[PDB]
């Protein structure tokens, strides 16, 4: 695929830019996934262990504090950041698979979004 | 269509069954890993297939308190091969029903459906017990519904007292509660359940009993799904020691309850088990909370004495809980919060009365007939037949015929009843009361009555 | 350098959960060979074989029906009578229940103690049950004591004494029973549902009757009741288990000689006093009860109506559930799915009650006060949906479940004898399993839609509720939720 | 004596006015 | 409710009822079932038959006897003279408490 960093150098530049932008705030890419965006994310987040969600929330608070202060992380802290270490994607995919299996057999959804 | 009082036209009617059908013979196949598969062919179009494991709360000690009942609630959930949703849908596609039971020394998993769906039943049952996924959200949900199942326990005085006197009557593994405290549940999780199940669920500790299927088909479906299981050498169940004890939770208010129990032989020792069952029938009794249907125990010693000579009694009967190497025979009771001392006096006097020999032959024959009809009638049910096969092959490995039990019942004299009851009440008693215990006498005073 | 992905505690937990998920990503196909989540209509008329049910009619119209299993060690023998509270009058109401209390109270040959001692000397059981349209007395005994049980039943039916002191004692027992109508709220809710739905008809009366009637009960009342209703053409003797048809027929011919032979016939009784449905409700508001219980019902179908089978399929489609069921969120029933997924009830149960000329089809639910509005919406939505959208998978699954439950519940001599007696009273015959299965599989999605449009769509409802029910929707809202205005 | 609501709950009435 | 949090006092209370029989085994801390029945009239009946003058002592540290009597006598002299009742008798019997 063209989105493969190993095969495509444009994807390599894209991944480098995204990683650098994430590292300035100490954010993981999975931290950008908001429960309010879809009920599948909300369900996947509810299925995760507590310490992971607490770490996510702490990173979110740190990033918000940095953004409000017009500041970036110190370089010593930036060196230890792992912007693309995942904690959410596999659980999200599992929740999607379970949702699709429910839909295929004619069952009601386990959760639905509120009509605004 | 046509009204149901007129036969439907064009229906293919199967030929009728004979009015006398030769019973089938249990076939017991043992796999090299030690797993035993048993089945009996049955004329009715229903199949009952179960898996029975010699695990229970007597293996929770010391670090798995509550694991057995959690595993009971976690039955037929998500496997490594199928989601909970898919498994419920497969069970419902063939009109099946599942059930799991947890005891101190046994667990079972059963599925019931028409006999044409045997491969699906066997496949779903083994996937369930061999491959639990133990997902954390599913465990947490079953743990919330465990809190309710344990809080509503106070609403069943008989059950509450029964567990309480099991706790207060033994010291070792048998004293471990079958309904763990709330503190004991904030430690349980999926990893604990997996570690517990892997340790105890071995092939040589498991029986696949299927009532209502040909042995060839059951073997063809079950052999490829259980042989992989490794050979684990046969350990020994731990020993429990019967002691005395008192259980007392003074809640106050009204409607006291009690249970005085004594020790009896276990399922091993096959002449005295019967003496305990016939004794339980002899004392008999009833719930005293509802009526309807003669012959349920209205003319036993307990009923005819208490409920027909002393009013204001809410419950009075006898119970029994026999294990492999020990048992508990006792008498329940409700009475009134200040009538409690008189109630315990009545119960103790009744035990003493049958101990001395104050029971005539008419009552002995009555209780003997009640025992025989209770055992023969309870085998009318396909479920009970399958469960009995599984439990007996787990315990003895043979499925002893009912005829031997029937002769032991009909070899009981008054001298036997007398010597057994004398032996039973010469040992420490287990007292348990629940409700308003302030007026309830002490342990020493009740112990001095016998 | 960043930490490796097991140093920080949260990274390690993420790795563990990811590994578990990858474990679930690859299933094992040996365990995925036979079971399917898709329901298939299956024809298995081979396993459906059963022992023959012999039915013999005596010269006086008495019917003897036996199902022989000579391998059995036990048997169930009893009498099923086309009699109950529906066939009494307003001033006689309650007499059948009083007779049910009084029937084991002694005869000319036997006293109360003799009768109990005879029975429990053989280890037998004696059962008496009376309903609105059916009455049954039966004995569960060992194979040897079939003749003795038949003698016991014939004696109690034909030669009961009804002592005045026994009558007076039972009078106070029943009066206290009436004064203690509590603790069984399901039964209370259904009684009030019958009373309001079948207003001003014999079907609306309770089995117990009014207190003045039981106070007024005398010997001649009971004797007149037995003379009027316990007649040969209204009685079926049913036996199952280790019984031979011929011996039972001979014993019945010997023992059941002094019956009534009154010309009163059940079809005429139903004709001149018919039962009709009245859209209506009774709300028993009691804000000290912790849980609310209510039933909503439509007018159903009689026993012999062909639509009764479709109503059974529809009842299976709605289903039943309580909080201790493991997989309510995953079942085929959409109503059960809604209730279990949103935790809006303690229990839910669809019922299909049949009578000789009418029926009741509805839902009974137990829930907390604050769940009632959503629960009522869900119940009405899923019931009304049967008139609009029915999937082939749902009706196929319900057909399979109904066939399975009908065959699986029929285990033991007592359920078989009860099935024989009930079918002989309601259908005039024991419907063979193959015919019943053929009728069931004739219920497709279009059949369910047609039946729902006949019985549910834009139809009056009967409601009976008790407890903290101030937030239960009123009659107009339930009545409006019986149709969909988007169609 | 028994209040009217208790009597109504305890005695279903098919002759409702 | 906030009593099990102190094992010392909880055990000290429990072993009073587990060791004595009779009045001294009556809890000082009643269960949450006798509380739903306690009301002002039940407390007024309890006090009228128990708070009698012969069972009462008025003790003062830091006061002169004269004016203390001067104030106290008009407020207490009209209490009825009731006979002394015998103390309810308790029996030590020994026993065992337990709760898991
Ligand atoms: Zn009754």
């Amino acid at each position: 695929r063209l989105v493969d960093p190993r095969k495509n150098f444009l994807a390599r530049m894209h991944m480098k830019s995204v990683s650098n932008r994430l590292r300035r705030y100490g954010l993981r890419y999975d931290d950008l996934y908001d429960p309010l965006y879809d009920l599948d994310i909300k369900e996947a987040l509810n299925r995760l262990p507590r310490e992971i969600v607490d770490a996510r929330n702490q990173r979110l608070m740190r990033a918000m504090d940095l953004s409000m202060k017009h500041e970036y992380l110190p370089d010593n802290l930036q060196a230890v950041q792992t912007p693309f270490r995942s904690y959410l994607q596999d659980m999200l995919a599992l929740v999607k698979r379970e949702r699709a299996e429910r839909e295929a057999l004619g069952a009601l959804p386990l959760y639905q979004r509120t009509i605004p | 269509l046509t009204s149901l009082d007129m036969p439907l036209q064009g229906v293919s009617l199967p030929p009728p069954l004979a009015d006398k059908v030769e019973p089938s013979k249990l076939q017991i196949t043992t796999l090299p890993n030690g797993l035993k598969i048993a089945s009996e062919t049955t004329p009715n179009p229903a199949a009952s297939i179960g898996l029975y494991v010699d695990c229970g709360s007597i293996y929770e000690a010391p670090y798995f308190h509550g694991a057995t009942h959690l595993l009971e609630r976690m039955a037929f959930k998500s496997t490594l091969n199928r989601t909970h949703f898919r498994l419920v849908r497969e069970i419902e596609a063939i009109g099946g029903n599942t059930s799991a039971s947890a005891s101190r020394e046994q667990m079972s998993y059963t599925i019931d459906a028409l006999k044409t769906y045997v491969p699906e039943m066997v496949e779903v049952l083994i996937d369930s017990v061999r491959n639990p996924a133990f997902l954390d959200w599913e465990v947490n949900e079953e743990l919330r519904k465990m809190k309710v199942e344990i809080a509503e326990l106070a609403k069943n005085p008989m059950g509450f007292l029964l567990e309480a006197i099991h706790s207060a009557g033994y010291s070792g593994p048998l004293a471990s509660p079958l309904y763990a405290p709330e503190s004991a549940l904030d430690r349980l999780n999926g990893e604990l359940l997996e570690e517990f199940m892997t340790e105890n669920f071995t092939a040589a500790r498991m029986v696949l009993a299927a009532s209502g299927v040909e042995h060839e088909e059951l073997l063809k479906v079950a052999e490829p799904l259980t042989s992989d299981l490794p050979n684990v050498p046969p350990q020994l169940a731990p020993k429990s020691q019967y002691v005395g004890g008192d259980f007392r939770q003074h809640t106050g208010g009204e409607a006291t309850h009690f249970a005085v129990a004594f020790e009896v032989p276990g399922w091993n020792n096959e002449k005295e088990a019967v003496t305990a069952t016939v004794l339980q029938m002899l004392m008999g009794g009833g719930g005293s909370f509802s009526a309807g249907g003669p012959g349920k125990g209205m003319h036993s010693w307990l009923y005819r004495r208490v409920l027909n000579e002393y009013q204001e009694v809410q419950s009075c009967t006898a119970f029994t809980s026999i294990f492999n190497d020990t048992g508990l025979f006792g008498i329940y009771g409700c009475s009134s919060p200040q009538f409690a001392a008189k109630a315990i006096e009545l119960a103790a006097k009744e035990l003493k009365d049958v101990a001395g020999g104050k029971v005539n032959q008419a009552h002995l024959d009555r209780a003997k007939a009640a025992t025989k009809s209770a055992v023969l009638m309870n085998l009318e049910s396909r479920m009970i037949a399958a469960e009995d096969i599984g439990r007996q092959i787990l315990t003895y490995g043979e499925r002893k015929p009912v005829d031997q039990f029937l002769k032991s019942v009909d070899q009981l004299t008054l001298k036997d009843i007398a010597d057994f009851t004398s032996k039973v009440i010469s040992k420490p008693l287990t007292m348990g009361s629940f409700g308003d215990v302030l007026a309830v006498p002490s342990y020493d005073t009740i112990s001095s009555k016998f | 350098s960043p930490p490796p992905p097991h140093l920080m505690p949260y990274d390690h937990a993420a790795e563990i959960i990811k590994n578990k998920i990858k474990k679930l990503e690859n299933p094992d196909k040996r365990f995925l060979k036979y079971a399917s989540p898709h329901p298939i209509l299956a024809s298995h008329n081979h396993i459906l074989s059963a022992p023959e049910t012999r039915v013999t009619t005596l010269p006086n119209g008495l019917r003897v029906a036996t199902e022989s299993n000579l391998s059995a060690k036990t048997a169930t023998v009893g009498v099923w009578i086309d009699a109950g509270s529906r066939f009494e009058s307003d001033e006689t109401n309650g007499t059948a229940h009083f007779l049910e209390h009084m029937i084991f109270k002694g005869t000319d040959r036997r006293t109360v103690r003799a009768l109990e001692e005879e029975i429990e000397d053989i280890g037998g059981h004696l059962n008496a049950y009376t309903s609105r349209e059916q009455t049954t007395y039966y004995a569960k005994v060992l194979d040897s004591n079939v003749n003795q049980a038949l003698d016991v039943l014939a004696d109690i039916l034909q030669n009961s004494k009804f002592e005045e002191q026994r009558i007076n004692r039972e009078r106070d027992v029943i009066l206290r029973e009436m004064q203690e109508v509590e603790g069984q709220t399901d039964e209370v809710v259904l009684d009030h549902l019958h009373a309001t739905a079948f207003q001003y008809t014999p079907l609306g009366r309770t089995i117990l009757g009014p207190a003045q009637n039981v106070k007024s009960i005398t010997r001649e009342d009971l004797q007149n009741y037995i003379k009027t209703h316990y007649t040969a053409s209204r009685m079926v003797i049913a036996a199952a288990g280790a019984v031979k048809h011929e011996e039972v027929v001979e014993q019945v011919k010997k023992l059941f000689t002094k019956l009534s032979s009154d010309p009163t016939t059940t079809s005429q009784l139903v004709a001149n006093e018919p039962a009709s449905f009245t859209g209506s409700e009774v709300r028993m508001i009691d804000d000290d009860l912790p849980l609310a219980q209510f039933a909503v019902a439509f007018e159903g179908a009689s026993w012999t109506d062909p639509d009764s089978v479709a109503l059974m399929v529809m009842q299976t489609m709605l289903g039943s559930w309580n909080k201790n069921v493991g997989g309510g969120k995953h079942v085929g029933s959409d109503l059960t799915q809604r209730v279990a997924i949103n935790e809006i009830a303690e229990s839910i149960m669809a019922f299909n009650t049949n009578y000789k000329d009418t029926g009741l089809f509805g839902v009974y639910a137990v829930a907390k006060a604050d769940c009632l509005d959503d629960l009522s919406y869900a119940i009405m939505y899923e019931v009304t949906k049967l008139a609009y959208r029915v999937s082939d998978a749902d009706v196929t699954r319900a057909r399979n479940q109904l066939k399975s439950s009908l065959l699986l519940h029929m285990d033991g001599t007592s359920p078989i004898a009860e099935d024989i007696g009930r079918q002989l009273l309601t259908y005039g015959r024991r419907i063979p399993t193959a015919e019943l299965f053929a009728r069931i599989d004739a219920v497709d999605a279009s059949t369910v839609k047609r039946v729902a449009n006949k019985y549910i769509y834009d139809k009056d409802i009967a409601i009976s509720a008790i407890g903290p029910i101030q937030d239960l929707p009123d009659y107009n809202k339930f009545r409006r939720r019986t149709y969909w205005n988007r169609y | 004596e028994v209040p009217a609501t208790v009597e109504a709950v305890k005695t279903p009435n098919s002759k409702i006015v």
